RNA sequence: UACGGUGCUGAAGCAACAAAUGCCCUGCUUCCAGGAAAAGCCUCUAAGCAUCAGGUAACAUCAAAUCGUACCCCAAACCGA
RNA sequence: CGAAGGUGUGCUGUGAGGCAUGCUGGAGGUAUCAGAAGUGCGAAUGCUGACAUAAGUAACGAUAAAGCGGGUGAAAAGCCCGCUCGCCGGAAGACCAAGGGUUCCUGUCCAACGUUAAUCGGGGCAGGGUGAGUCGACCCCUAAGGCGAGGCCGAAAGGCGUAGUCGAUGGGAAACAGGUUAAUAUUCCUGUACUUGGUGUUACUGCGAAGGGGGGACGGAGAAGGCUAUGUUGGCCGGGCG
RNA sequence: AGGACCGAACCGACUAAUGUUGAAAAAUUAGCGGAUGACUUGUGGCUGGGGGUGAAAGGCCAAUCAAACCGGGAGAUAGCU
RNA sequence: UAAGGUGAUAUGAACCGUUAUAACCGGCGAUUUCCGAAUGGGGAAACCCAGUGUGUUUCGACACACUAUCAUUAACUGAAUCCAUAGGUUAAUGAGGCGAACCGGGGGAACUGAAACAUCUAAGUACCCCGAGGAAAAGAAAUCAACCGAGAUUCCCCCAGUAGCGGCGAGCGAACGGGGAGCAGCCCAGAGCCUGAAUCAGUGUGUGUGUUAGUGGAAGCGUCUGGAAAGGCGCGCGAUACAGGGUGACAGCCCCGUACACAAAAAUGCACAUGCUGUGAGCUCGAUGAGUAGGGCGGGACACGUGGUAUCCUGUCUGAAUAUGGGGGGACCAUCCUCCAAGGCUAAAUACUCCUGACUGACCGAUAGUGAACCAGUACCGUGAGGGAAAGGCGAAAAGAAC
């Protein structure tokens, strides 16, 4: 059966990429919550 | 050996350059054949080289 | 480049 | 945006109320006219989008005299 | 002309591997650890210089570095750039 | 500065080796000095034997050896000719 | 060639 | 022959028939529901250049970098713990 | 010369408790009288960890299927080699994209992992391995769509959009056969090619774009002819005489 | 010619049995429907939560849907257990 | 500053150093890839692709610098369109992004409570957005008061759960006045005279005084138990040092410190003294903030829910007097008192802690305390936002068990 995950990485980049964060400034937000949590990896890039 | 250097011109140091460059390149041949036994060389010529590369700097000025 | 869309 | 040249009059929020005083918010919008002035120093037509208490104060003033104040806010005409 | 200080950057080390053996022996081709940013041009103008051999050709691959362990600790070796040059006919390395 | 240095005579004050004189062989900067004939341990040294070696001892568990008087000593700092030199605080003799 | 600093 | 494989030597190497869903075919015929774009490419001149630049052809010569390239891939390597 | 804690034992108070002491433990403990509370647990289908029970029970994942000899080994139903058998064969073969990322090859190891054993492995460990002008990406070009200088609009945040600029799933130059590694090959080698661009020279010369035109450049269905891939048979050549 | 016919691939899911601590959080097996079309499929794109999308079942919107998910208001409130 | 040293797991190797270029510590420099505001263009972050100018070459190439956007100003240029303007290019300067709280502003819920619920509450809270600063904001009376007076703003304690508001329900909740902290006033709306004199800014030289490394820093032995002494016992000694930590069990005197006394080549905070460049003090003469105050309509804010509702703000429509005048004194009027709006600046007392140092705790002690004592915002889960663990202890010493 096909589930859900269907991978692709160009969808992946753009959908939740490094640059499609830095494009809005909720994305920015998202960024600077996990810059503030710490997180080792930012986005999926 | 900073005094040493110091006392030397750009194109005596451009050539002081050249002449650890090369040694460097000679010591990294023979440490990648197993040939070099002195390890330490290796830290010694890149540390000559970051110092004449400092005078360089230096005489050409901040 | 353009009213085509470029 | 809503916003009058001159006055600088924008929206501004508010309640309509009921009969049973029921709050709702709403807005009130300046009443702003894109309008055409004659300027006879600059001999030119300026265009200001201008609340009718900017076309007063306009009147009142001088066009000259109002111009120069948006000069002065670094708003544009 | 590439400077003679770049040129003394470019190769890192021989390459030493049965595959390198063989392509000496057969092909005439040494085999070389290169500068990651090495371009086939840089190494043919090194080797000319510093090894003091004609070349014919350089072919270049970038070989990616493996994933290991450490005492349960996961890490991963660096990439690096292999060059297989190949020496003019009679040049003998 | 450190008042128990290398190639100095001391005196074990603490431990196995209570009252026992070596040479300071060796200055750790764990703050444990090795002392040449102290402080004796039986490594079994994998091929290789058996071997009697110099475990580190604690340096404030070792005092200087005054020599003159026979006795541990304390270590003090004077400057003598624009240079700071150790004596020893009882007789107050440089070292 | 050297951008990297030489 | 170190029983895995190496080195050497090497004949004939044609015809007939059948034959695609592949090729001729971005064709042809026919129909209505009437079937991308832009560049490369070819050509035209403009301002400008005007015994040059530039074009064209011939020859010579140099250059063509960089990154991917292992392996699985209807699957024990991907999506399903 | 043995603290807390742990574990026994004895004594003791109406009870919560208390005291003493053997062993363990190996460095803390704390009277009294006051003071303060994260102050007392069996339940909350409480929360976390540990460990039971069912139970050595069910199950061991397609009913394509094994048998034997030899090898290696501490040990072989399962690994290696051999013979036989069976199963797939528009696939259960082969090559890829996507996705994964060393799983590839070699040596070595068998704790754990592998629903069993394992000498074997996509497992551990180490070393090796990916070679391009022509394949692909990058690159030129655009589609849907995205972003978008100015701009228009909107309390702010922002929304929309012009020039632009991105964006393939589409358009745009060129390499083939043979050989080869344990592991790459249209990439290495051999042989034989091809493409685009830069210089230089020779000859002849209207060149010149952000502009014009052409072209690229396009549907469904159907039909038939001509072909090749490919197959079959003969001929040929080598071997055979069961 | 055809939302034409029979029938593989391909798309689907009518019946039955099995399975129901499954081989599988929807399948397997035997049959079954469509199979040039209102077909099917790859890649990429667009629509966003009282919102989308819906040949309409309140269907679907990441195993979640009469108002997704995540975080927050938040220790909502709980005359109940 | 030094007799050691080449960071950790983590040995080893090869070295470096011992009286001063080993190492280490501090000041100031140098170097400082790529991504990221990311800024030469592009882009699926850490990549792809340029233009231009200079310089260099072995003509294959190489090196270096610059090239975003917007704002402001300047220069030059330049449409329709004749002037002109828009537009264009170039230069200089600034901005941009990030950051835990506190602060000002633009927007702004609902659950909930009211034992239902709509007014009301929750609450101008949560949240979103914009902007700033070391604090912000506010601030020098068109203020209160009550016929006596006070004298800017802010913050604390009272006043007082009072007066009031309120489906007069639930709830909401002042002020006057008093006690404190801290105190500070000014400028423009304009000329003239006299001159640059007052006071803060800017940028230097000194001067002290902090900070960023450091230096010296007292005094204990014997014996007993023990693996070990710091314990017991005996006899001493220092104390402006008995804070604290370490050491083979519990150490004032073994070590590191502590009290105390000292220290800076260099950079820099601060407080002053003194140049330079802006800056203008003082006096006389004035002047005295208009689409404003006020009004009508609609809202909002005031403890105050339209109420008898003053006062403030203004979306809309209007609209004075301007010192012979005007505002306020809680409907309104008269009288009296008091103040001077429609311009602006202003320290301190106040708020906060991402971060640095020291110090403290009838705070926790590994299911506690941070989610995290440990390589934790990790592993792992999720398309993603996001969620999110478990896991400390050999010994005094590895003497970590040769054979
Ligand atoms: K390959
Ligand atoms: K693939
Ligand atoms: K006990
Ligand atoms: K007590
Ligand atoms: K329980
Ligand atoms: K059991
Ligand atoms: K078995
Ligand atoms: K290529
Ligand atoms: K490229
Ligand atoms: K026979
Ligand atoms: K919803
Ligand atoms: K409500
Ligand atoms: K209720
Ligand atoms: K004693
Ligand atoms: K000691
Ligand atoms: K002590
Ligand atoms: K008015
Ligand atoms: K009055
Ligand atoms: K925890
Ligand atoms: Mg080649
Ligand atoms: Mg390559
Ligand atoms: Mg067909
Ligand atoms: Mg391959
Ligand atoms: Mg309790
Ligand atoms: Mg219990
Ligand atoms: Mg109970
Ligand atoms: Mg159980
Ligand atoms: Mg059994
Ligand atoms: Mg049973
Ligand atoms: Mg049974
Ligand atoms: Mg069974
Ligand atoms: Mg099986
Ligand atoms: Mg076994
Ligand atoms: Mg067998
Ligand atoms: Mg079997
Ligand atoms: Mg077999
Ligand atoms: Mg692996
Ligand atoms: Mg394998
Ligand atoms: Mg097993
Ligand atoms: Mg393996
Ligand atoms: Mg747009
Ligand atoms: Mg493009
Ligand atoms: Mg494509
Ligand atoms: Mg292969
Ligand atoms: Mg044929
Ligand atoms: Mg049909
Ligand atoms: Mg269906
Ligand atoms: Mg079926
Ligand atoms: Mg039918
Ligand atoms: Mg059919
Ligand atoms: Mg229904
Ligand atoms: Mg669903
Ligand atoms: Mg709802
Ligand atoms: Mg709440
Ligand atoms: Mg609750
Ligand atoms: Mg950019
Ligand atoms: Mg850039
Ligand atoms: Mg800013
Ligand atoms: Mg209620
Ligand atoms: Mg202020
Ligand atoms: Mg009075
Ligand atoms: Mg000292
Ligand atoms: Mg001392
Ligand atoms: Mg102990
Ligand atoms: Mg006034
Ligand atoms: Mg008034
Ligand atoms: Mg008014
Ligand atoms: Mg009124
Ligand atoms: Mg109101
Ligand atoms: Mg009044
Ligand atoms: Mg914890
Ligand atoms: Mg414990």
């Amino acid at each position: 059966m096909k589930r859900t995950f269907q991978p692709s990485v160009l969808k992946r980049n753009r959908s939740h990429g490094f640059r499609a964060r830095m494009a809005t400034k909720n994305g920015r937000q998202v960024l600077a919550r996990r810059r503030a949590k710490g997180r080792a990896r930012l986005t999926v890039s | 050996k900073a005094k040493e250097l110091r006392e030397k011109s750009v194109e005596e140091l451009n050539t002081e350059l050249l002449n650890l460059l090369r040694e460097q390149f000679n010591l990294r041949m023979q440490a990648a054949s197993g040939q070099l036994q002195q390890s330490h060389l290796l830290k010694q010529v890149r540390r000559d080289v970051a110092r004449v590369k400092t005078l360089l700097n230096e005489k050409a000025g901040a | 480049k353009a009213x085509r869309a470029s | 945006s809503r916003v009058c040249q001159v006055t600088g009059k924008r929206p501004v929020t508010g309640n309509n109320r009921s009969h049973a005083l029921n709050a709702t918010k709403r807005r009130f919008l300046p009443n702003l006219h894109s309008h055409r002035f004659w300027v006879e120093s600059e001999k030119r037509f300026v265009t200001l989008r201008v609340s009718a208490k900017g076309m007063r104060v306009i009147d009142k003033k001088g066009i000259d005299t109002v111009l120069a104040e948006l000069r002065a806010r670094g708003e544009k005409y | 002309m590439i400077r003679e200080e770049r040129l003394l950057k470019v190769l890192r080390a021989p390459h030493v591997s049965e595959k390198a053996s063989t392509a000496m022996e057969k092909s005439n081709t040494i085999v070389l650890k290169v500068a990651k940013d090495a371009t086939k041009a840089e190494i043919k103008a090194a080797v000319q210089k510093l090894f003091e051999v004609e070349v014919e050709v350089v072919n270049t691959l970038v070989v990616k570095g493996k994933v290991k362990r450490h005492g349960q600790r996961i890490g991963r070796r660096s990439d690096w750039k292999k060059a297989y040059v190949t020496l003019k006919e009679g040049q003998n390395l | 500065a450190a008042k128990i240095r290398r190639d100095d005579e001391v005196i074990v004050l603490t431990g196995k080796d209570k009252g026992k004189r070596g040479k300071v062989k060796n200055v750790l900067s764990s703050g444990k000095v090795i002392v040449e004939g102290i402080n004796l341990v039986k490594k079994h040294q994998k091929p290789g034997g058996i071997v009697e070696k110099e475990a580190a001892i604690q340096v404030s568990n070792v005092a200087i050896f005054n020599a003159a008087t026979g006795k541990a000593d304390r270590v003090g700092f004077r400057f003598e000719d624009g240079k700071k030199v150790r004596f020893f605080k009882s007789n107050s003799e440089t070292i």
